[PDB]
DNA sequence: CAGGATGTATATATCTGAGACGTCCCTGGAGACTAGGGAGTAATCCCCTTGGCGGTTAAAACGCGGGGGACAGCGCGTACGTGCGTTTAAGCGGTGCTAGAGCTGTCTACGACCAATTGAGCGGCCTGGTCACGTGA
DNA sequence: TCACGTGACCAGGCCGCTCAATTGGTCGTAGACAGCTCTAGCACCGCTTAAACGCACGTACGCGCTGTCCCCCGCGTTTTAACCGCCAAGGGGATTACTCCCTAGTCTCCAGGGACGTCTCAGATATATACATCCTG
């Protein structure tokens, strides 16, 4: 579940971002934000999968969801 | 030619509103002022009737709650 | 001769508020909204057909496009209306 | 005698026009029978929702018509239409209070 | 020996801006993905490529959001990112 | 020239009556489109209040008599 | 000081008319277009459409700028606020 | 054929736009910044508008050209066409 | 002979003609349209490849990996904005440490 | 039998750099880039042809589309590239 | 500000999968011919774009004083960082297994096309429904 | 002062027509359903260990308060130019018509590019050392 996305993981992502020090409360907010993002993308992925009469989620479904949301992702067969 | 029908319907409506406020003033014999003042009377009297109804409801509901 | 939905917005509007009217610019905006959503759904249906190597746009395409284009409750109601209309059409 | 498709489906939007726009618009090589009906029902529902919310918005005021202001208020007030029309600018709509 | 606060943070920034690997753990992320998908259809299977595309998109999104959050914090005259900063970034970006 | 004076006094008359009528409609939002509609709604409201007041007084009399 | 600023604020927010003058906007638009093609002609509805788009864009950018100013614990908007808004919004 | 037009977006106009957005105090430097931002936005939209115009072999920029240019930028507009 | 060679290109002009024809864009695709599109696509591919190869040499590598593509795209002010809404797997990020975070 | 631009991308790379290579992931990224730009240009050209009431997507539709899609210097250079290609094709 | 401590940048064997090259092939692009449908050019014509002239008026521009709010500085008290030890799960490689992805092939039902008939709906003329005003005793 | 003739504004009805929608039949193909192969997604397991969790100590900065003063806001006055109407000319887009050449469709054929195999070397791991940067006293 969400708690598997640990504090050091958020620190690492933010360091790639460029932050020097991190408020103790960014962690929960980041977990919420990521959960919302994942839910939004996974909805469209599962919608495409259902349409294709499939029962397996394929990389092209994720690529299509991302391209839909204006977040085009290169490198996975799109 | 076409003017007559339009003016007659306008007359019909305006005199209808006149007679309507007249029946209200028969039901509202407290100001007997001009048409605009009589409309003001209607407004104020309706406001006071609403407030009086709500006030009597509240006060007698309190009396009922007492017994 | 222009093509518009004006007559249809009149008919739909009078159903819920018979006495209410619509201004010209309001009708223009409503027509643009209808055309916009039409284009959105049609494009999504075209993409759905293309991805599955399919040549036909059918009811399933429109349904999935609505599921993708509209938010939750509004999409649910749209799906209900579409299924109902299709059923009433075919039943005879 | 002849019966319009919209009458068969119980709709007010024209099934024939939508179907013509579907084939002629270069969306696919073939268009199914049931696509126009589903699409037209969806469009009709959305228009009806806009109209109901805008009528309520105009009824908050005393106006007898819907002017772009009330379409704006209807769209922004409701989270649904606001998300759907997040990038839509309505001329003469202004902003909410 | 003990570095003063801030040195290690900049070292980590340099390391993670040079490097290109993924940052979230793969198995915990996959578990989260499946848990989320459970609420749309039951008994979904996932390709590895699909899970990896999801993770890459998510990481890039979070990194960009944190860049904006850092910008907002700096605008506020601070050096620490606080939830108000994430909220401002997301509000302006439209989510 | 003084006809202009009559003109603005008439404009003020119209403004005041329209404001009063708007107050009525805000009090009785049932119908607002046409003057006849507002008058009819107000008249129905007044009749209803009168009947309810009569009933309330008569029920209070019975309440007092029986207890 | 600032008492009637709120008066102006809610007055303008309640209304739905234009705010920038019309002829100045028309002239600015023509001058801008001149760099792309000379002897150009503008449909009047096109100019009004441009005006509506521009006013909507500026109003939105100013709401974002105000959020930034409040974030800075200020009530005055300053250039760095507009810059932060635009930078975050991808512009 | 004229210059000095960017000054046509006067101080009060910028003030009114700021107030409609909820700003209750402004600095003196905001006016040039907003003039520059509006200039950039208008150039960016008119580019595409004049492109759509020239493509069709027309000398007048139609309101639909503005509509589609704005849509291409993602800022759809309802009221003037489409 | 090949139509790609006939027009002094390397990309598959005929393949693009088929893509335009069958990809549901119009009832009719003109003869020169596939040639134009092939040329433009080839130019873009050449530009991006040249920048990425420069990045790889600047890093003493012989092959182009997604890091080099990311560096080539994000350093170039126009090839960036053409791809500002795109994320590239294993691209990382450009180094960016704000001055306000610097020591002292 | 999956189509791909791998061979063409590889040849275009070697036309300028004799020994540089492309990994599989970079190859996929470049292929998806080419396909994405194809889709952008083609969709814009289709919209242009529809707007002008034309049933044909010609090289001029592609020229207008490439100007709209690409930024400044890229648009100019790609326009020159396309015009040279079409001229060499038509002259022979 | 010099000196020590940790760290990042520079220079070497082994190995090892993964790019790269040769071959088989098979199917999609190239050559040829066709018919008609769209593109293209010319001529019309009527709207609507531009241009000009005045008056009125709203709005803009300029000046001035008084806040009050931006900005800077000092004190501080905790919240975040850094670091060491413990431990928890990830990661990896292997083995089994079966659901379901992917492809093939009849084989029907459905959608495209044409011809025919006709009703929906646009546009314009016209009639009533509405509020509001200028007028007279 | 009371009360009232008249016109903007609009909804709706109705008809002309006219141009796309509905109906009916024919012919072809795509996709539906059945069936088969077999890829890879999933389940479990053991082992190594790298990252995570927790707790401790310290000081740096987020915050509060307090001052200075500057520059923005409200308001009075001058001026300027926007705006409204109203009239002119014309040029440019919308439209109709006809010609013809360009492209979609069909037929044949074969080499261009994809799939599959094998192979060596470019990069990864590991190790060694050289100079840099930081923090202390």
């Amino acid at each position: 579940n969400i708690q598997g996305i640990t504090k050091p993981a958020i620190r690492r992502l933010a360091r790639r971002g460029g932050v020097k020090r991190i408020s103790g409360l960014i962690y929960e907010e980041t977990r919420g934000v990521l959960k919302v993002f994942l839910e939004n993308v996974i909805r469209d992925a599962v919608t495409y999968t259902e349409h294709a009469k499939r029962k397996t989620v394929t990389a092209m479904d994720v690529v299509y969801a991302l391209k839909r949301q204006g977040r085009t992702l290169y490198g996975f067969g799109g | 030619q076409r003017k007559d029908s339009h003016k007659e319907v306008e007359r019909r409506r305006r005199e209808n509103i006149n007679t309507a406020i007249n029946v209200l003033s028969d039901l509202l014999p407290v100001r007997e002022s001009s048409k605009a003042a009589i409309l003001a009377c209607a407004a104020e009297y309706i406001q006071k009737l609403k407030e009086t109804d709500e006030a009597n409801i509240e006060k007698w509901t309190l009396q009922k709650l007492l017994s | 001769r222009k093509e518009t939905y004006s007559s249809y917005i009149y008919k739909v509007l009078k159903q819920t508020h018979p006495d209410t009217g619509i201004s010209q610019k309001s009708m223009s905006i409503l027509n643009s909204f209808v055309n916009d959503i039409f284009e959105r759904i049609a494009t999504e249906a075209s993409k759905l057909a293309a991805y599955n190597k399919k040549s036909t746009i059918s009811a399933r395409e429109i349904q999935t496009a609505v599921r993708l284009i509209l938010p939750g409750e509004l999409a649910k109601h749209a799906v209900s209306e579409g299924t109902r209309a299709v059923t009433k059409y075919s039943s005879s | 005698a002849s019966q319009s498709r919209s009458a068969k489906a119980g709709l007010t939007f024209p099934v024939g026009r939508v179907h013509r726009l579907l084939r002629r618009g270069n969306y696919a090589q073939r268009i199914g029978s049931g696509a126009p009906v589903y699409l037209t029902a969806v469009l009709e529902y959305l228009a009806a929702e806009i109209l109901e919310l805008a009528g309520n918005a105009a009824r908050d005021n005393k106006k007898t018509r819907i002017i772009p202001r009330h379409l704006q208020l209807a769209i922004r007030n409701d989270d649904e239409l606001n998300k759907l029309l997040g990038n839509v600018t309505i001329a003469q709509g202004g902003v909410l209070p | 020996h003990r570095y003063r606060p801030g040195t290690v943070a900049l070292r980590e920034i340099r390391r993670y801006q040079k490097s290109t690997e993924l940052l979230i753990r793969k198995l915990p992320f996959q578990r989260l993905v499946r848990e989320i998908a459970q609420d749309f259809k039951t008994d979904l299977r996932f390709q590895s490529s699909a899970v990896m595309a999801l993770q890459e998109a998510s990481e890039a999104y979070l990194v960009a959001l944190f860049e904006d959050t850092n910008l907002c914090a700096i605008h506020a005259k601070r050096v620490t990112i606080m939830p108000k900063d994430i909220q401002l970034a997301r509000r302006i970006r439209g989510e």
